[PDB]
């Protein structure tokens, strides 16, 4: 089988293609018998999460979570089973050969491949083709996707997440209270299709935060217009949300609207966003670990052994 | 309903009453099976194929999923036994079914619910009266065997009964090795302070008693040694890690030239430590926290033990057993940082052993005091974990042995006694609480009437015969010496238990009555009930 | 009422009956009360100095109830809170500091 690691800046959730759940969800997942069953995992326990952000900072942590999400949370050998790794969307080449090279040299694995966690999340969703508005803790991203394949080219990044998000809220200081406020985000937030009739019986707009570059659906609009005219349609009509921060005020149709309102009056948009299965992007990747096509993009580890960070990178520099 | 449009289900007078018995005698029948000697084990599988066999009622009980509030309390009822005795939490939960039973009877016949309550509440206080007055034995009198025979009585019915003969010995042992005394000289038996592991493996009979402590835990890196003999043990509560400046310090650089020696401190604090720990003679170091490899390279070249992320209660139990002084910091009332060779404890060796596939550390011969461990071999997990229960109950048992220095036969011979007694001391008290508590007097039979069902034996005769000898007993002042009479289940015939070495701890036939009598009470209050519907 | 009533507490360690009694009315900080300077931080290369600049605070803290206690009162009526150290002072000032009175508590 294939073993699929959804990093995901969450936690580990690794596991095996074909399984519809992760079995090795390590950060914030016996006694009294005989052996280093509780030791060794307790060491673990309390060590920081690599990834912030959505970006790996300690790299040996990160190891070492792997290593203990192979051994003891799976109980299995990396040295004959296929790896898929997600990372964020826009990750630095230099990640990426670190993680090839821990795999591949480390862990020694057959063969691994990286994929995009927005990418992942569409395939959870059954489509292989729109754009993927990610909202997490630390980063916000929109992914258009076409083939399958997130377009590195039409990548727009702009940055208003949930701690963006609160911030507003928390103006209207104290950890335990501006986590008060982040409890109300957490609970119901309805998106406001017009702010005025929502006010009225009382990130889509910069300058309500503060910031001064652009909305999330300015955002996706502009990333629909930089890829092709024909797949436009797709784009447009395929638009996937994912991310607990956008999901928790469940904002669909102010953005639908306003896209609309950019958009030429041609194309239909529909926002597909109610799954929330609390796993997208593991069961995307489980999706992809299982087609042969993940065999066919396989980096071999006889690849890995005659390029190196030039096969991590897939040359065309 | 109707009139009162209560948005839920309200049952009311006879309805509710026989509903609360007959969920208090399905918790009973549940367990009944599991009473003594001739008593079986019980498997639960947990919807997932998670399987245990055990024979303790409070642990099957908590195992169970109980809705019926009348359940819960005996559920709840054999936790509280389990909790302040240690033994006796089937027992309790049958005679308060069957006070329940017997009492929901009288309230039936329309005896009003407080006059049965008087009558059990006043059986309860004369029935401990009668006991605590009329069928103890001191200990003192019988020397060590009675404890072996507590330990062997309490063992009998569980996974390690015939072995009890030997397993007796190490319970017994295992006791008066955390013997420890307190203020006004008291001696006490901190039971949970012996530690029990398991491993599948070796035979029953191969379980092993350490006079010392056992470590589910191993050293930090496989180029440390794996025995010491003369162990100089310092438990520390604090990391031994690269060290990081706190939240509310960041370095900032403004000349390179000093990032360096920056980073360079980063491990030298260390590594100041861990030398001024090997400075005062410490061969073993224990620490709840962790050890990186920098410095476990530290103690492997010390020729060192060091042990990672021991338990907080393994690491107390470890230092009150060794001498040492379980330090969370490297700090003195000097404003300095100094480790002293007055805070290290000794023993007289320190293994790490191989069982079955997997090593733990043994902590030998501790000066200071006398601890214990027990290493539980069976032939699986399921049978250790029993193995295991059956041994905190043996532990308890002798602790209370220890502490009050009285004991009970068993075999039914003091519920068998307290039905005489009982039977014949209701005809002073009232008219209805009389048959209250003649009712009381005949719901403590269904121990031994339980013990011989069990057995496979006529429980009818067997008990007449019982309830005949302490009749004799009662009337006869010559002949009091058959207070000491129960059942043996292995013949189907009355026996002198005290002789025979029956023993129950006073406080485990006591505490049954008092909470089985406040349970059945609590319960017996009921008499209507309004089952609201869900808030979503 | 004769008079008036006010369902907010009094102080712990403070007075709980007071006759003539004067009495000031405020809506100041007097809880953990920060310069409104807000690009302020404390930034210094010594836990010392940390400890020094915390015992500042804490005198500035004690100054300003100084300054109240210096208009002759037996009672302090504040809209907001009143934390620990202002409430141990006006405890053994002998003043009975009501907190949390609210705009129209006050008014
Ligand atoms: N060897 C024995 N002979 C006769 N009776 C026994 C013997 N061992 C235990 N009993 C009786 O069985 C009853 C229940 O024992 P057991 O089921 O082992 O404990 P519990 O009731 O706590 O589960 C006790 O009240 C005791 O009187
Ligand atoms: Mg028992």
């Amino acid at each position: 089988a294939a073993l699929v690691i959804d990093n995901g800046s969450g936690m580990c959730k690794a596991g095996f293609a074909g399984d519809d759940a992760p079995r090795a969800v390590f950060p914030s997942i016996k006694d009294s018998y005989v052996g280093d069953e509780a030791q060794s995992k307790r060491g673990i326990l309390t060590l920081k999460y690599p990834i912030e952000h959505g970006i790996v900072t300690n790299w040996d942590d990160m190891e070492k979570i792997w290593h203990h999400t192979f051994y003891n949370e799976l109980r299995v050998a990396p040295e004959e089973h296929p790896v898929l790794l997600t990372e964020a969307p826009l990750n630095p080449k230099a990640n990426r050969e670190k993680m090839t090279q821990i795999m591949f040299e480390t862990f020694n694995t057959p063969a691994m491949y990286v994929a995009i966690q927005a990418v992942l999340s569409l395939y959870a969703s059954g489509r292989t083709t729109g754009i993927v508005m990610d909202s997490g803790d630390g980063v916000t991203h929109t992914v258009p996707i076409y083939e399958g394949y997130a377009l590195p080219h039409a990548i727009l990044r702009l940055d208003l997440a949930g701690r963006d998000l609160t911030d507003y809220l928390m103006k209207i200081t104290t950890t335990a209270e501006r986590e008060i406020v982040r409890d109300i985000k957490e609970k119901l937030c309805y998106v406001a299709l017009d702010f005025e009739q929502e006010m009225a019986t009382a990130l889509f707009q910069p300058s309500f935060l503060g910031m001064e570059s652009c909305g999330i659906h300015e955002t996706t609009f502009n990333s629909i217009m930089k890829c092709d005219v024909d797949i436009r349609k797709d784009l447009y009509a395929n638009t996937v949300l994912s991310g607990g921060t956008t999901m928790y005020p469940g904002i669909a149709d102010r953005m639908q609207k306003e896209i609309t309102a950019l958009a030429p009056s041609t194309m239909k948009i529909k926002i597909i966003a109610p799954p929330e299965r609390k796993y997208s992007v593991w069961i995307g990747g489980s999706i992809l670990a299982s087609l042969s096509t993940f065999q066919q993009m396989w980096i071999s580890k006889q690849e890995y052994d005659e390029s190196g960070p030039s096969i991590v990178h897939r040359k065309c520099f | 309903e109707g009139p009162l449009s209560v948005f839920g289900d309200r049952s009311t007078g006879e309805t509710i009453r026989s509903q609360n018995v007959m969920a208090a005698a399905s918790i009973a029948n549940i367990v009944k099976s599991s009473l003594g000697p001739v008593g079986l084990d019980k498997m639960l599988v947990d919807d997932i194929g998670d399987v245990t066999i055990t024979n303790d009622g409070a642990t099957i009980l908590k195992l169970l999923e109980v809705e019926h509030p009348a359940a819960k309390v005996l559920c709840e009822l054999a936790d509280l036994q389990d909790k302040e005795v240690g033994d006796g939490t089937t027992s309790v939960v049958i005679i308060a079914a069957e006070l329940l039973k017997n009492a929901d009877e009288l309230v039936k016949q329309k005896i009003h619910p407080t006059s049965v309550i008087s009558g059990y509440r006043l059986a309860c206080k004369e029935a401990v009266r009668y006991i605590n007055e009329n069928l103890i034995v001191n200990t003192d009198e019988l020397g060590r065997d009675c404890l072996i025979n507590a330990a062997k009585t309490s063992m009998s019915s569980k996974i390690i009964g015939i072995n009890g003969d030997f397993f007796a010995n190490m319970v017994v042992d295992a006791v008066l090795a955390i013997k420890y005394t307190d203020i006004r000289g008291q001696p006490r038996y901190p039971v949970n302070s012996v530690n029990i592991l398991k491993a599948h493996g070796r035979s029953q009979m191969e379980s092993m008693l350490i006079s010392g402590y056992a470590l589910n835990c191993v050293v930090g890196s496989q180029g440390m040694p794996k025995r010491i003999v003369n162990a100089k043990i310092a438990c520390l509560d604090f990391s031994l890690q690269k060290t990081k400046m706190k939240l509310g310090v960041q370095v900032v650089i403004t000349d390179p030239e000093k990032l360096d020696q920056i980073r360079q401190r980063e491990s030298d604090i260390t590594k100041e430590r861990i030398q001024k720990i090997l400075a005062t003679g410490a061969n073993v170091i224990l620490t709840t926290g962790g050890i990186d490899d920098m410095c476990l390279k530290y103690f492997v070249e010390a020729g060192a033990m060091a042990v990672r992320r021991v338990l907080k209660r393994d690491l107390k139990r470890i230092a009150k057993a060794s001498g040492a002084t379980i330090l969370s910091t490297l700090a003195n009332l000097e404003g300095e940082e100094t480790f002293e060779a007055a805070m290290l404890g000794q023993a007289e060796e320190v293994v790490q052993e191989r069982i079955c596939d997997d090593e733990l550390i043994l902590i030998k011969n501790t000066k200071a005091r006398t601890s214990a461990s027990i290493i539980l071999r069976g032939a699986n997990d399921f049978m250790c974990d029993e193995m295991e229960r059956s041994l905190h109950d043996a532990l308890c048992v002798v602790k209370r042995v220890l502490e009050s220095k009285s004991v009970v036969p068993g075999g039914g011979a003091v519920e068998a006694a307290l039905s005489i007694y009982l039977e014949n001391y209701a005809t002073s008290m009232g008219s209805r609480e009389q048959l209250a508590i003649a009712e009381f007097a005949r719901s403590l039979l269904v121990i031994p009437n339980t013990l011989a069902v069990n057995a496979a034996q006529d429980s009818t005769d067997l008990v007449a015969k019982l309830r005949a000898f302490h009749n004799e007993a009662q009337v006869n002042p010559e002949r009091k010496n058959l207070k000491w009479i129960g059942l043996d289940l292995s013949n189907g015939k009355p026996r002198d238990n005290k002789q025979a070495g029956v023993f129950e701890p006073t406080i485990v036939k006591v505490k049954s009555l008092k909470f089985a009598t406040e349970a059945a009470i609590t319960i017996l209050r009921i008499d209507d009930l309004i089952k609201l519907h869900p808030e979503s | 009422d004769e008079g008036f009533l006010l369902d907010k507490k009094i102080g712990v360690n403070q007075p709980k009956r007071i006759e003539n009694a004067k009495i000031l009315i405020a809506n100041t900080g007097m809880d953990t009360d920060k310069i409104k300077i807000f690009g302020s931080r404390v930034r210094v290369d010594s836990t010392a100095k940390v400890a020094e600049i915390e015992h500042a605070e804490k005198e500035k803290m004690k100054e300003k109830v100084e300054r109240i206690l210096k208009h002759g009162i037996n009672c302090f009526i504040n809209r907001q809170l009143i934390y620990n150290y202002p409430e141990q002072l006006f405890g053994a000032a002998g003043v009975m500091a009501i907190e949390h009175a609210d705009f129209a508590g006050v008014e």
